[PDB]
């Protein structure tokens, strides 16, 4: 009987590198589910990158501050609940710098602008957060999430701390 | 010197069925159990069922990044526009004698000629895209086609699947149901509520359950876009049909199961590592090397690529690890 | 020389056996053959892994080194036997990753027999060509234990002779293979005197081929000292490289065969030697081979049996190639 | 339909060693139909050596003279029809030195001893030529053989004539 394994920020079973002849850190590996057990409440880790590009994992708990960016990103929710607020600016270039790229922090008060709708993620599920919108996140129990978005004023790079450097 | 267009339909093989092929100074003969490739001064042979799945897959992804590797010996670089093919390119036994050949085409003439062999060479029941536990064989003599599991429309999202125009999200009434080895996997859409008017802009889907239902294997394929950077994911079985040797870092991260990957050094062939991945972890491919990956149970796989033109040009001068350590 | 082998649980899924060998560790699942050892692991698809232990079984472990592939198989040492992860690989070598543990051959041979008989299912020969069977895919699914224990059959002197080993008839269970249905059967007119009935022998060897219900299997059909006629048909692939520690000499008596040559100790391709009805060659002592052949054929493998020869190999007091001109 | 493909001293395809790096003459390859043909008639031209041991090939062709040897020998006919008789050696010691080793021609003269008897091979059929008899081989056509034996007194070598050199 079929048992599809996904992973969990309480129960994950890290792989690995195993050598024959090259250099593990060659591989940048890392687990998200780990990465965000270990971070603060959605702190952004980069746990891939690409160029200005980035995969960030972060535990989200409770009520996030207000976010907002210069580009189109996404968000993966990889084990738990999480819910999702977006609000339409009236001005984004009061709060965002265009040209500028990657998620701004904005603050906790709220942005000034127009109740724009509500999302209700689970585990698998994937959400726009649309250029020019405010977003915000609420997760009753630490919930773990992926964004795609630009290196930016958000992303925390911990690259020898998190990766498998043996 | 240009890229070339010169290729040509053969004759019939009266016992087999089976009709052969010529791309420049290459031809390509089928029998019951074998593609039998010839090129100036050399031959090779690869069992049917590998050759087709590679081909299958070489087709299907528009010859992809960089080098697709059918084998130890034969194989396509992609150049955007043009492609080369090749015998025994990166394989030192070959490049140290002199004996690898290659030739350059115009993609579209290169295309075509791939398209029309695995027509050709693919019989009734045989799937060249599917696991071998989902469909049949493809040994002996010609039998019928299977035109439609080799013709599969390639679905790419424009912004994100289940957008207002952008690809649709899978369901059994558009043809797409959940996959036998992903059974118990959670099928609900998210909860969204948008306000009048922005109805538009307020979207989510269930990607795992968009995988769960994906009717083909190792087949990244874009379900959401930030300029270059692209979300490919797939569902993976068996064996990954070819060694892919990347122009650049792609990013591999598992989202359901397992998968192993077998690293070869991407100009000698030779083995480098073995990398291990279960549910959430995240590893580069650099672009020094070629994989080739291993998944028992039907697996969830997220590739992520960078898209960008610029980056070959750049890894060939500079950085190979795209990470600052 | 270890003795120490170890059957290990049923797995409750797959319904397959996991056993030991020294530091080995062999388990198999729905698609795979999954090795490991100190220090490393190795993937190899079940079909292709059943068919190579079937004959590294069958032939007692033959003579030199069996390749299971590029990374993993045996060397005889006639008693005792050495098992190899990437022994023969360069890339192992130079790294020294490679790992080898040495056995009493009765030891490891039982292990090897109980490996094949839990891991090959109903319907499924591994001894056959995929045309002939069914196949290893999936959970556990009863067994072909028949399929995997035929005895050797092997000639003191020569086939038919009084008290030998017989000749093949549909009678006591061999008849003619659908792919050599129009081999002439008829025996050759054989007449003694009084007194000599015993010492006036011919036979229909080519008819006793036809009737092989097995495909690459070298079987002694006549004798003169150490030197062995080993005829065989052949279908298929070899499914070893086979890297003998002695020359070793084929004659194509039907249609043909390819033959892969590949360094012995480095496994970097060397030549491909097409063979066709009555041409002789001779495998080099340095060399790995592995054969293709796409028409059921007629091969004869002739041997030198004699002990003396590896050593002299290794002294240089015997040649790598049997003659010079 | 299965055909069956087999040589003939008229009708055969020479294959060959194609090379990536090697030297061909590695491979020591040629083809006995071939070797038949342009021999003299029971001429036995060796075309694989292992040690002591061989294999000749040979076209029969009319009748031979004698031969005998200290050990077993054995006969594949692989083309057309050969007639073989046996006599069983009064003093076998009289015609073959018993510490030699290959066939030895042991003269166009009837030997002395009694009739073992008589065998009529085609394509594909193996005889046995046992120590102590005296054989002798007629075809009323050309037709072609291969012996397992030892090099000898009769064994031709001629290796630069008849194998691949590149
Ligand atoms: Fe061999």
């Amino acid at each position: 009987d079929v048992v599809t394994e996904f992973g969990a920020l309480t129960d994950y079973r890290k792989g690995g590198v195993e050598i024959i002849d090259d250099d593990p850190r060659n591989y940048v590996f890392s687990n998200v589910f780990e990465v965000a057990a270990n971070a603060a409440p959605y702190e952004r880790v980069a746990v891939g990158k690409n160029f200005e590009y980035v995969i960030e994992s972060a535990r989200a708990e409770g009520t996030s501050g207000w976010f907002s960016c210069a580009h189109d990103e996404f968000v993966l929710a990889m084990d738990g609940q999480i819910e999702v607020h977006l609000l339409k600016l009236d001005n984004s270039d009061a709060y965002v710098d265009p040209d500028s790229e990657g998620a701004v922090a904005i603050g906790e008060a709220l942005p000034e602008g127009r109740k724009m709708g509500r999302i209700v993620l689970r585990r698998g599920h994937m959400a726009l957060l649309p250029v020019g919108a405010a977003y915000r996140f609420y997760a009753e129990q630490p919930a773990a999430m992926l964004f795609q978005s630009i290196e930016g004023a958000v992303t925390v790079q911990k690259w020898g701390e998190i990766c498998q450097t043996e | 010197s240009k890229a070339r267009t010169d290729t040509e339909h053969l004759a019939i093989n009266n016992e087999t069925g089976y009709r052969s092929f010529r791309a420049g100074g290459f031809t390509f003969t089928r029998d019951e159990y074998f593609a039998r490739l010839t090129w100036p001064g050399g031959s090779h042979i690869i069992p049917i069922d590998a050759f087709l799945r590679a081909m299958m897959r070489d087709v299907a992804w528009g010859f992809f990044y960089g080098v697709v590797n059918f084998d130890h010996v034969f194989g396509t670089i992609n150049h955007y526009g043009e492609v080369t093919m090749f015998a025994g390119r990166f394989n030192d036994a070959y490049r140290n004698a002199g004996r690898d050949h290659e030739e350059r085409f115009k993609s579209s003439a290169l295309m075509a000629v791939f398209k029309d062999i695995l027509s050709d060479w693919t019989v009734e029941g045989y799937d060249p895209f599917a696991a071998p536990m989902e469909t049949g064989l493809p040994w002996g003599i010609k039998n019928g086609n299977n035109d439609e599991a080799i013709s599969r429309q390639r679905v790419t999202a424009r912004r994100m699947v289940g957008l207002p125009g952008d690809t649709p999200v899978r369901t059994d009434a558009n043809g797409f149901p959940v996959n036998r080895q992903f059974a118990d996997v959670p099928q609900e859409q998210p909860v969204v509520e948008a306000e009048p008017g922005f109805e538009a802009e307020v979207s989510a889907y269930n990607l795992f359950g968009y995988l769960s239902r994906s009717d083909v294997t190792w087949n990244p394929s874009v379900c959401s876009v930030v300029g270059d950077s692209l979300f490919c994911p797939t569902s993976e079985e068996f064996i990954l049909p070819v060694e892919h040797g990347n122009d650049r870092c792609e990013w591999f991260l598992q989202l359901s199961d397992e998968i192993v990957w077998d690293v070869k050094d991407k100009e000698s062939g030779k083995p480098r590592a073995r990398v291990t991945a279960r549910a959430g972890d995240i590893c580069c491919m650099p672009a020094d090397i070629r994989h080739q990956g291993y998944s028992t149970k039907r697996s969830m796989l997220l590739v992520w690529e960078n898209g960008s033109p610029k980056i070959p040009q750049m890894i060939a001068d500079g950085p190979v690890v795209p990470v600052t350590f």
